[PDB]
């Protein structure tokens, strides 16, 4: 097992805290 | 009736068999005897002799300092990686077997800083290395004896070189070379340490140790390091060989192990003959770093030994930058093997006070009994004797407990004492800000530095280094050709 | 599963006293009462059974 | 990032030159790094063979491999001489012993003890003697603590073979059965083709038989020990206490006690400091471009190479874990030993 | 007990010698002159002439290299211990141990005698006769086993071998070893199998 | 019951600890065509999970979990408490007694 | 005169009663003997067997290998996690309680 | 228990000892009450017999 | 050696994390689109000989 994960995060926060657009 | 039987006390017979096997057998030589009709070789650097001796298992019995963590008093002077218990040493003494007669298959590593990490391009280079074959250098024994009498040898029956490549593809390597070549890119490097290295001596008993050095710049000049070393327990490198080497226990010199770092005192420093350092009344005792004192009027102890305010906030501050704003542990990652706080350990106990205790009376060794008719008399063999009531140690508790007084110390078993070059003590970058100063870059002090020191009765160094930077550049310009230019700064050593 | 056990300080505890004795002159092969005491030997060797 | 052309990864160079020497040895190599390749110098290592001889001071363990239950000053069951003497008209001068006989079994003869018995005619059932050349064994004894056969046996060591402490005792075996006998030499050198064994016999003393029951035939063997010389040694102890300067087979030598000898492992040094000269310019390593010839190393008395390669790896990583390869194994103590913190014992 | 197969307990990776790939029955692999056996992963050697062997044991210098590259990117550019976070419980260094011992000459010392289990002795009269029983017997100088330290030590032959019991045995289809992606630089050369590699 | 018998000696019976594996590995069937598991849209009859012979779900496991975490912590939940030995029992290093 | 006293070697027992409960009673049923007078069932797969058959001490005792880290050569090949002192099987067993 | 052996018993006590003195008048060595015999102090060995 | 097992009841649990409506459905309309298919891959990879 060449340690197979490959996964999608990249990710962060607001002047704390998150709701999206 | 009930069963005959006979009553054992094991656990404090597991006890008395781990502090005379670990610790009864390590007191020093002045501290053990010839038993009757016994003969031993004169050669006291011998198997025969340091097996031949016998100790009183008296001396660190079962109740020694009962209650109480104290390093013993003898064995603070004693090595401590020549034992029998030292994990490191039993690995690499099993690695080769159990036998005597050991064929051996190594691969010996290249540590030499301009050399380490290099990348050789393309070209044909002449590489030799000279190799010892002294038994006192190459291998290490736990007791530390004299293996070149007590009958060690070794043999070479090929020595080869390794070198594995990454298999680039060539029209990459033919480009790196290509790159690597031009003298915008020399490879360079510094040995980590960095430093010059001075070994003064200390004759035994000597408490002082003035040493200096004449006017001389200081430009890029970072701090000093410095420890203490037995002279017998430190080769000479100047030599194809050195036939006064009678030791082979650890060499704390060459790899690391320093464990007398307790015994210093105080340590001053004078440019000049007239220009203290750090002066501008920095400590609190501004002219001389107090590394520990032996009575304290003022409350300048710290960390329940008596080792001092000063000395524990510049070791913290050159290690860790942390004395301003407040003390904590470093963490982990900061805190290496050969650092201040993993290795630091205070000290105290509480001793019979023989001056205010009316009742006290001085009982030597013979004297002393505690387990009589079950114990050995002064050997560690047949239990000799009647039982009776113990008339060793007093009671240092309960309600019939002994007026007593206190003492501390502390141990420092891996380190080696820092005083960086550093206007605040604090490490901001490696050329310091006193380095480039305008007096120090500019004008040749001399220099002045005395220690103070507990005796010892046999001959030991002062090992000092003063911290430089020590760097080579690394020119490649064509096929099998290096160039290669070094600057030690300060100390600069070649014309 | 495996037993300590506590030994007597000389090894075989609780020793009985012997003599040493001899075939009387090879006379016989005739066992019982065919031996004599063997004068080259201690009468008190100390032995356990 | 790869070629694909025919090309190794791992080179081995054997010496062009050498020079063994009274105490070191030199070796020069052509390190040839050939062309559209890059060589880094971590990659590279001497791969040493050679022999040790540790010494006779070698012990990689602590107490003894023979014998360790046995209490120590308990004697191996053995022989001296002139115990007994009394006079009217001579001091004596006999053979003395001391031993046990595990070996039960169910009578005594010139043959010795018989062990066994094998049917024949069920009238002619004939008395397996023990073979005196590995039987009685010392390892056997009798079952169960209950029990006591009426004729015994064991071994013993002639007064030829000096006393030591049973504790640590070893002697080769001279035979695939693991007797321990000496062969005869004794009228000229080569091996006589026999054992230097001889069976004593015993009896109850004439002082515990009732009187005139042990007088003319009364003397009865029950007890046989087949005496023996064996090469006997201690090799992992010595003896701490002897009550005379004899070092003789005596009464009194019983009494001596041994000591395990102490523990003194020898191997390579961390990370094999000490190994190779630096910091040395007399010794000093070369590495120089093969048309050039001027050495690129440029060492110095004032530098410590091995100090500073022990730090660094401090800094690289963690010093805790061993790696054979570089021999890295660093230094240490148990800290119970360092700082002896007496809790006492939970008794 | 146990089940490796299903559990990754896996305990008998010492036991093998040697692998060699062949594809088409003619184009060896990993070929190009890349090992020291250019043809054969050679796992471990019982004799070494040239020197292969690695790490005080008896595992060699190429099947070294090729587990620090396939597990950590070590090999080239020099050994050293990989960081413990990319070092986990089935990973090699952690499991790898190299070990030595030394034993009787059984050919060269002259004086040697062939002793077997029944007949040796050691502890008699303090220690029950081939059981976990009573004691039995006399105290007796020990016949078993000969010294190989001090004065008196015997000659001595020294054998090797190593454990690794939570590994399995790792090959990448990589032109150098290492992992430098998940679908490696091979396994995107290869498709080429029109020839349909065997 | 004799006068001999009384000489009868015991030895303890060997430990033989007994209990669910790492994980619960091998309980559930996986990679098992004979017995395989269902996850299906309940309007479709189409199985989703389509499993092999020639693949291993439960050592898969196993390694994914030392990959994610510190297998040295035990949880019962998961009945998770990794397979060892103690390492002074597979290589018996010998160091003799102090004695 | 002294005390009467007898005299035992501990350090030496607490050695020899780890390596024969921890390797003696371990190495293969090839090493091991049935008891006189001693009768076993014939599937040696079963605890009657396996806890019947006796182990001579003098296998693994106190002074094999002395100063050596080295497994024994028939411990190799067996599976190690097959042992009483495995910590993840005590904890599994022990975690369903002692009955 | 009595561990300390000698060679004769008087008023004195113990004659833990003797010394020549002219070779007629040998002394006797009485051990000192204040001190000896020592409790941690009885026979060599096993083999006892004073 | 006289081993047994007896079930006497298997449950399936199910946690939900409570989200708010207008986001779960505002999740469940970008995940059915055929752009946004989940993926997963066995961690070992491999075909088993």
């Amino acid at each position: 097992d060449i340690n197979f994960a490959s996964l999608a995060p990249r990710h962060g926060t607001r002047p704390f805290m998150g709701t999206w657009n | 009736g009930n069963v005959y039987a006979m009553e054992i006390n094991l656990q404090a017979n597991l006890w008395k068999s781990f502090l005379y096997s670990n610790v009864a057998l390590y007191l020093p030589d002045s501290y053990k005897y010839t038993p009757a009709n016994v003969t031993l070789p004169a050669n006291t650097n011998t198997y025969e002799y340091m097996n031949g001796r016998v100790v009183a298992p008296s001396l660190v019995d079962a109740y020694i300092n009962i209650g109480a963590r104290w390093s013993l008093d003898p064995m603070d002077n004693v090595n401590p990686f020549n034992h029998h218990r030292n994990a490191g040493l039993r690995y690499r003494s099993m690695l080769l077997g159990n036998g005597r007669y050991v064929p051996f298959h190594i691969q010996v590593p290249q540590k030499f800083f301009a050399i380490k990490n290099l990348l050789l391009l393309p070209g044909s280079y002449t590489y030799e290395w000279n190799f010892r074959k002294d038994v006192n250098m190459i291998l290490q024994s736990s007791l530390g004896n004299d293996l070149r009498v007590d009958g060690a040898s070794v043999r070479f029956d090929s020595v080869n070189l390794y070198a594995t490549f990454f298999p680039m593809a060539h029209n990459t390597a033919s480009t790196l070379e290509a790159m690597l070549r031009n003298d915008t890119n020399d490879q360079s490097f510094n040995d980590y340490l960095s430093a010059a290295n001075m070994l003064y001596p200390i004759p035994a008993k000597a408490t002082n140790v003035p040493i200096s050095i004449p006017s001389r710049n200081w430009a890029a000049f970072r701090g000093w390091s410095f420890t203490r070393l037995k002279t017998k327990e430190t080769p000479s490198l100047g030599s194809g060989f050195d036939p006064y080497f009678v030791y082979s226990g650890s060499i704390p010199y060459l790899d690391g192990t320093f464990y007398l770092n307790h015994t210093f005192k105080k340590v001053s420093i004078m440019f000049d003959s007239s220009v203290s350092w750090p002066g501008n009344d920095r400590l609190l005792t501004p002219n001389e770093f107090e590394i520990k004192r032996s009575v304290d009027g003022e409350g300048y102890n710290v960390a329940q030994c008596n080792m001092t305010k000063d000395w524990f906030l510049v070791q913290m501050l050159s290690h860790y930058n942390i004395g301003y704003q407040g003390f904590h542990v470093p963490e982990g990652y900061k805190d290496r093997m050969y650092s201040f706080f993993r290795n630091f350990q205070p000290m105290s106990r509480q001793v019979v006070d023989e001056i205010n205790y009316k009742d006290y009376k001085a009982v030597t060794l013979p004297f002393q009994h505690n387990n009589s008719g079950f114990t050995g008399y002064l050997a560690p063999t047949m239990r000799q004797g009647q039982p009776y009531p113990a008339n060793f140690p007093y009671p240092l508790i309960g309600q019939t407990a002994v007026p007593s007084v206190t003492q501390k110390k502390f141990l420092c078993d891996r380190v080696m004492w820092r005083i960086p070059f550093s206007s605040n003590f604090m490490s901001m970058g490696a050329l310091t800000d006193l380095g480039q100063n305008m007096l120090y870059a500019n004008s040749a002090h001399a220099l002045d530095m005395t220690f103070e020191v507990d005796p010892m009765d046999e001959p030991t160094l002062l090992y000092l280094l003063f911290e430089v930077f020590d760097v080579v550049r690394v020119h490649q310009p064509h096929r099998g050709v290096i160039e290669a230019v070094y600057l030690r700064t300060p100390f600069s050593a070649g014309n | 599963e495996l037993p300590n056990y506590c030994f007597p300080l000389n090894g075989t505890g609780t020793n009985s006293t012997y003599q040493g004795v001899k075939v009387k002159t090879g006379q016989d092969g005739a066992e019982e009462t065919e031996w004599d005491k063997d004068e080259t030997v201690a009468r008190q060797n100390q032995i356990a059974k | 990032v790869t070629t694909d052309r025919s090309q190794r990864l791992t080179l081995r160079f054997v010496p062009v030159d050498r020079e063994d020497t009274t105490y070191s040895y030199k070796a020069r190599f052509t390190l040839a790094v050939g062309d559209n390749r890059v060589l880094d110098m971590a990659s590279t290592y001497f791969d040493i063979r050679g022999v040790l001889d540790r010494g006779p001071s070698f012990k990689p363990y602590s107490g003894t491999a023979y014998n360790s239950l046995a209490p120590k000053s308990a004697p191996n069951p053995s022989q001296w001489t002139a115990n007994e003497k009394q006079t009217g008209g001579q001091p004596k001068s006999v053979t003395q012993t001391f031993g046990s006989a595990p070996m039960g079994g169910s009578n005594i003869t010139i043959e010795g003890l018989v062990i066994g018995t094998k049917e024949e005619e069920g009238n002619a059932t004939e008395e397996i003697f023990a073979d005196k050349t590995f039987q009685p064994e010392p390892q056997v004894g009798e079952e169960n603590w209950q029990e006591t056969e009426a004729f015994y046996g064991g071994r013993a060591l002639k007064k030829d073979t000096k006393m030591k402490p049973c504790y640590g005792s070893f002697a080769r075996p001279t035979n695939e059965k693991g007797g321990q006998a000496k062969l005869k030499l004794n009228d000229q050198g080569q091996p006589t083709k026999d054992y230097d064994i001889d069976l004593a016999f015993f009896d109850t003393p004439g002082g515990t038989p009732p009187t005139g029951s042990g007088q003319q035939e009364e003397y009865k063997a029950d007890i046989v020990m087949y005496t023996e010389n064996v090469n006997l040694e201690t090799p992992d102890t010595h003896v701490v206490y002897k009550p005379g300067k004899e070092d003789e087979s005596s009464e009194t030598n019983l009494t001596q006690q041994s000591m395990p000898n102490r523990p003194n492992y020898i191997g390579f040094r961390d990370n094999f400091v000490g190994l190779m000269y630096y910091n040395s310019t007399g010794n000093m390593g070369v590495l120089a471009g093969q048309a050039s010839q001027l050495n690129a190393v440029v060492d110095l008395q004032d530098r410590n190479t091995e100090l500073s390669y022990q730090l660094l790896l401090d800094s690289l990583g963690d010093r805790t874990r061993y790696f054979s390869m570089w021999n890295s194994a660093v230094d240490s103590y148990d800290p119970d030993v360092r700082i002896i913190e007496n809790h006492g014992v939970e008794d």
